[PDB]
């Protein structure tokens, strides 16, 4: 996950253009600065959200939780889900709405979410956070029937690897490698900087 | 009220599709029989019905309310104006002018 | 359109719900079903359709 | 913004029973895909969760209109609903998707939703309506109840003593009767027997 | 067992209940339609008069009516009374220790007194948890009645 | 000490000789007595303590409620007394858990914390042994239990002795206890006596026999002393001073004073009220009975009067005690007609209406709790000379904060106090029958 | 109908109807319905009322 | 996202300090703004024959 910021780094300075094509770098990372970056991986987390909703919208309603738990965005993507029940088209609605992890006792932010009783979790934290937080949902009980889980890049970026205690069944959705080769991304971009 | 009325979700959209701009066309499509039935608050209906008067004004009002003026907060104002409107009530001049 | 005299149908029943002959979620399901019986909501129904 | 595809090519991943991402779906363009329309059942089935019921549609229980496609959705009051696109020669079901669904049963089904903590899958009847008997093999709601297709069925559908004999009902909700509708008019005898 | 216990309450004009007559059998009556009324000797409770509280007595009527239609085709016997303490049956919560739903003519049943209740006996949620009610037989509504 | 109640308890099943205490772990609360076994214990029943422990909920009014319990005598009838005594009254109280546990091998607290982590009540009922309160409470600290809102209440045994406190129980704990002018060895000594010599003053009545009898216990039990069988009942009914030391079934005393009893900051047992006859004194020792805050759920007490329809007075059932269902209690003090001075009882009639409903569906959304009592002077507020009456007094005098009712609005009052905006439409208007109708010829 | 000097107030309320009474674990149960469900399709019923 | 706009936004704009209107009184509006005693007492009807 660091390496795309790492990277991006670099790019701000130097204002040489870079691109990605797979792994990390194809994986989602913070908000650009105004000096133009490399920029292959990231999405609209909102549009990664909407693409979710889908699925909510076919089976999901009055969604279990939203925690700006870790990583970029914590308070960016806490807006959007307020301007996807803002529309108020439909019949959009929250029950869980905090933040929190590793620094103090798990408890408080936990306390909070034994409070929310929903359908479907959202998760919006790295792999590592999420280990542990599905260490929290056993002894939470999220991982019983009744609490799906969404989960993002954040997470689902490690297809290779998967923590034991990751509580399957929950929606764990990003790119799949052999739908498009890793090779095959190259020669495109080569192309469009020709293009450019 | 059809927005927060998710009870009424169904006669809102049925309610959007038809909406207008102003009363001037809302009255007259009715006129026109353009559109069969008009739904708005009393006291710029009721004038109009009595200007015309073929048109009819049919149940019970619902979702009451009390007209007020409205200005930015904080306004040091607002309170006198309520002060001199409630007189205006209190004289009998609103009364008056209705 | 009008119904036949009074309109008693002359056919007497009412609604029913299907159960596999092995289940009774009826049984349990009874229970709820009266006090919504009892309840004014069925009337609500009545005068909401 | 991100520099990324602005049509994403995206597919739906879903952790599987056995520590693997079984391709739940794929997204494609504005539209959401999802290779299963039926919802899955975790582990064995756990308190008749999403069981299995088609509710007839008519115009004293239930009543069904298209979804706001402009939206892609459901009204907020009623329910979104299914069935199978009729193909009983092909071997698929078919899909007959986003229709929403009215009435007092709907709702009573919404009472239910709370009261017996119990969530349900809806679809409509093809072959029969309301069941009929035919030589060996029955007919309509009453076949998908028989074939284990349907838990409960719901609807206008009248109680008799065979269904009684194959399964059962405990409500008898409303006053129902055969009945018929006449224009009829009436008249003066005999002037008030001249008074 | 083939004979069988009734029980029922006087409420025309589905229960009528009238004295038998000096030799202790029912006064044949005639209907309307013509066919001869039928009916059964039932226990009967206590009168207007003091005690008496044992009686035979005559009972028929629409239920009654439907109680010889229901025996003849379940083929099965049986003897009728009419249910003490004169009421249908609610369940009392608190009068000395907490007290289950056997007032009246269903407290009875409860007992094992009478194996079966053949009256105008409504259906309801409160009973349906404790016994076990068949199609009912009639549709009918709360109504106020005055002068 | 608890337990050494009980060993006399099997003792008693040894000896057949009356033996109580007045003072202690004799006093403690015991398992029911077995009846055979004779003995007097100086604390209240468990079913009356659990009595005690609703009435100071209903006086609260906390309707909703748990139960956490341990395997220690009589937590099954616990829930037995308190089923009944919930369940006869008509309001809809509710118990949210009954949980029954004891520390068994390794995983008692694994369980214990499985168990007890579901639960999410704000009033809580615990029953056990006092060391296993202090386990539990520390169990409660770490699941969280302890803290604002949730609030705790006990019976008799876990206070024990009013000078040691482990500070592991939580403060604003609640609980029962005997009063302390009652322990001391001076009374309850002088009226167990008392009590004994009335056993003896009716064993001169009843039979003229000696009650004497032989106490070895290695020797074989007198056949004669089957005899005290009968003997109990007097020793049952025992009175002295015009007091009673009456018993019960289970051999706590049947009518024993007691004190609600809470704990103040630190260390400090203050009775919190104190409970004579039927009547329940729940008495506010602790106005704030919220921690850290003393804005948190701000008071408002409210001042109303009665007009139809929209605020009702009504006389509340005698038998049926205290307000049903909707009604919600308001309070004047019984002001004696014949008195100046008029100091009051408040009064116990329950205002219901429409103007009680809104008060109620506003609460919820201000989540505000609140008193209300019914005004004395002025009705509706009235300019009378150079000084103002009726509830906008007590609005004036900070003894009301808001005042509802049908109270109309104007300009001085406006300028007083501020108003909430409008519900209704009214005002002044006439009510009168019209007399004929005209006839024009013009069809 | 039969009485008059009363009469009844128009509204119906809590509509509710009447049923023969058993013991659960009664072996006739499943007999007795199917007798009251013959006797109204068949119109015995309707004779009696 | 955004204000209510139109008379009341350019009320919160400032473009108009005050606003005189026969305007219903509301408590979405309310958060935002302060409102006046209300003059008239105006129910929904349907206006339509
Ligand atoms: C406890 O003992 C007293 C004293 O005997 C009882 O009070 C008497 O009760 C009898 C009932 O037969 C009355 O006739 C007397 O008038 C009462 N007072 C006397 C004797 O002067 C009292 O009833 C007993 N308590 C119990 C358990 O009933």
């Amino acid at each position: 996950e660091a390496i795309a910021q790492i990277l991006d780094f670099v790019s701000s300075q130097t204002f040489i253009p870079i691109l990605g094509i797979h792994g990390g770098s194809s994986m989602i990372m913070a908000d650009k600065d105004e000096m133009s970056t490399f920029f292959q991986f990231g999405a609209s987390i909102k549009q990664q959200a909407t693409v979710m909703l889908n699925i909510m919208e076919e089976y999901d309603w009055h969604v279990f939780s939203v925690i700006t738990s870790n990583f970029p965005g914590y308070r960016d993507f806490i807006s959007f889900i307020k301007t996807t029940v803002d529309n108020s088209f439909v019949g959009w609605e929250v029950q869980n709405y905090i933040t929190l992890d590793t620094s103090y006792t798990d408890a408080q932010t936990l306390t909070q979410l034994k409070k929310i009783h929903s359908s479907v979790i959202l998760l919006y934290c790295s792999k590592d956070e999420a280990t542990y937080i599905f260490e929290e949902a056993r002894s939470l009980g999220l991982m019983g029937y009744g609490f799906v889980w969404i989960v993002p890049s954040l997470v689902t970026g490690n297809t290779d690897i998967i923590p034991y205690e990751f509580p399957s069944g929950l929606v764990s959705v990003s790119y799949d490698d052999w739908d498009y080769g890793i090779e095959a991304r190259v020669r495109d971009g080569l192309g469009i900087i020709t293009t450019a | 009220y059809f927005r927060r009325q998710v009870e009424l979700s169904t006669m809102y959209r049925h309610m959007e599709k038809h909406n207008y701009e102003s009363a001037a066309e809302a009255i007259q499509a009715v006129r026109d029989n353009k559109l069969h039935a008009f739904i708005w608050d009393s006291a710029v209906l009721e004038f109009e019905a009595s200007q015309d008067c073929d048109l009819v004004t049919t149940g019970e009002l619902f979702f009451r309310s009390g007209f007020g003026i409205g200005m930015r907060k904080d306004s040091p104002w607002k309170q006198e104006v309520s002060l001199n409107i409630l007189k205006s009530h209190e004289n009998g001049f609103m009364e008056e002018l209705d | 359109l009008v119904t036949i005299g009074s309109g008693y149908i002359f056919a007497t029943t009412g609604y029913g719900i299907a159960l596999q002959k092995g289940s009774r979620w009826k049984r349990p399901i009874d229970l709820a079903l009266l006090q919504f019986v009892g309840d004014g909501e069925m009337e609500e129904l009545e005068k909401l359709w | 913004e991100d520099g990324y595809q602005a049509n994403p090519k995206l597919v739906v991943l879903l952790l599987n029973m056995e520590r693997e991402w079984e391709k739940v779906g794929k997204w494609e363009a504005k539209s959401l895909n999802m290779k299963y329309p039926v919802w899955p059942r975790i582990d064995s089935d756990h308190d008749d969760n999403h069981l299995s019921i088609v509710t007839l549609e008519e115009a004293p229980f239930v009543i069904v209109e298209n979804i706001d496609y402009l939206t892609g959705t459901c009204v907020r009051n009623t329910v979104p609903c299914r069935k199978y696109f009729r193909l009983a020669n092909s071997t698929t079901e078919g899909t007959s998707v986003k229709k929403c669904c009215k009435g007092f049963c709907i709702d009573i089904l919404k009472k239910l939703s709370k009261t017996v903590k119990f969530t349900y899958d809806l679809y409509l009847v093809t072959n029969g309506k309301h069941g009929k008997k035919i030589k060996n093999v029955w007919n309509g709601m009453i076949g998908e109840v028989v074939y284990k297709r349907a838990v409960m069925a719901v609807g206008s559908l009248t109680i008799n003593e065979e269904r009684s004999v194959a399964v059962d009902f405990s409500v008898p909700f409303v006053e129902t009767g055969i009945s018929v509708m006449v224009s009829r008019s009436a008249g003066t005898v005999s002037p008030s027997a001249f008074l | 067992s083939t004979r069988l216990k009734i029980v029922t309450i006087h409420q025309e004009p589905f229960v009528y209940v009238r004295p038998t007559t000096s030799d202790g059998t029912c006064r044949e009556e005639y209907t309307i339609n013509g066919d001869p009324i039928k009916k059964v000797i039932c226990n009967g409770p206590d009168e207007t008069i003091p005690g008496r509280p044992t009686v035979p007595q005559c009972c028929y009527g629409f239920c009654v009516d439907l109680l010889i239609k229901l025996a003849r085709e379940m083929d099965f016997t049986y003897e009728v009374h009419l249910v003490a303490d004169g009421k249908f049956g609610t369940q009392e919560r608190v009068n000395n220790s907490n007290a289950a739903a056997w007032n009246g003519m269903m407290g009875e049943l409860l007992s094992g007194q009478a194996d079966m209740i053949v009256a105008p006996l409504t259906i309801n949620n409160e009973r349906a948890q404790y016994i076990e009610f068949s199609k009912p037989f009639k549709y009918q509504g709360l109504t106020i009645l005055v002068k | 000490q608890e337990a050494i109640a009980q060993i006399l308890d099997f003792i008693s099943v040894q000896t057949l000789t009356p033996i109580l205490g007045i003072h202690g772990g004799s006093s403690m609360i015991m398992a029911d007595k077995e009846e055979a076994s004779m003995f007097f214990q100086f604390g209240p029943s468990i079913e009356q303590q659990a009595s005690v422990m609703l009435n100071i909920m209903e006086e609260y009014d906390w309707y909703i409620f748990s139960i956490v319990t341990t395997y220690f005598p009589g937590y099954q009838d616990f829930e037995n007394k308190v089923r009944s005594t919930i369940e006869n009254s008509f309001v809809g109280w509710e118990l949210e858990e009954v949980i029954h546990l004891d520390m068994s091998l390794d995983d008692i607290d694994s369980k214990i914390q499985n168990q007890l982590k579901k639960l999410q009540s704000p009033v809580i009922l615990l029953y056990c042994t006092k060391e296993e309160a202090t386990y539990i409470f520390e169990v409660a600290h770490s699941v969280g239990l302890t803290g604002y809102g949730f609030t705790w209440i006990v019976p008799s045994l876990v206070a024990g002795d009013t000078d040691t406190v482990p500070d592991e129980f939580p403060t604003g704990l609640i609980s029962v206890s005997y009063d302390e002018w009652d322990y001391d060895l001076p009374a309850r000594v002088r009226d167990g006596i008392a009590i004994i010599t009335t056993a003896a003053s009716t064993m001169l009545s009843e039979h003229n026999s000696i009650p004497q009898s032989k106490s070895s216990c290695n020797n074989i039990q007198e056949s004669r002393v089957y005899e005290a069988h009968m003997l109990k009942r007097y020793l049952i009914n025992v009175t002295f001073e015009g007091r009673d030391l009456s018993f019960s079934e289970d051999g706590y005393q049947m009518h024993p004073k007691l004190v609600i009893i809470l704990l103040n900051q630190e260390r400090k047992w203050e009775r919190v009220g104190k409970y004579k006859d039927r009547s329940l004194k729940m008495w506010p020792v602790f106005d704030l009975y919220p921690n850290s805050e003393e804005h948190k759920d701000e008071h408002l007490s409210i001042v109303t009067l009665e007009e139809a329809p929209f605020v009702i007075v009504e006389d509340v059932d005698p038998l049926s005690g205290t307000c049903m269902r909707n009604t919600v209690p308001c309070r004047k003090q019984i002001r004696p007609e014949n008195r100046t001075e008029e100091g009051g009882n408040y009064i116990k009639r329950c205002c219901k209406g429409f103007c009680i409903d809104i008060l109620k569906k506003i609460a919820k959304t201000v989540k505000f709790t609140y008193d209300l009592y019914l005004v004395t002077n002025g009705k509706h507020g009235k300019k009378i000379n150079g000084v103002w009456n009726g509830m906008i007094g007590e609005v004036v005098t900070k003894r009301a904060y808001m005042a509802v009712g049908s109270l109309t609005i104007n300009e001085e009052r406006s300028e007083v106090v501020d108003f909430s905006v409008p519900f209704i439409e009214t005002g002044i208007s006439v009510m009168v029958s019209r007399s004929n109708g005209t006839v024009s010829p013009s069809a």
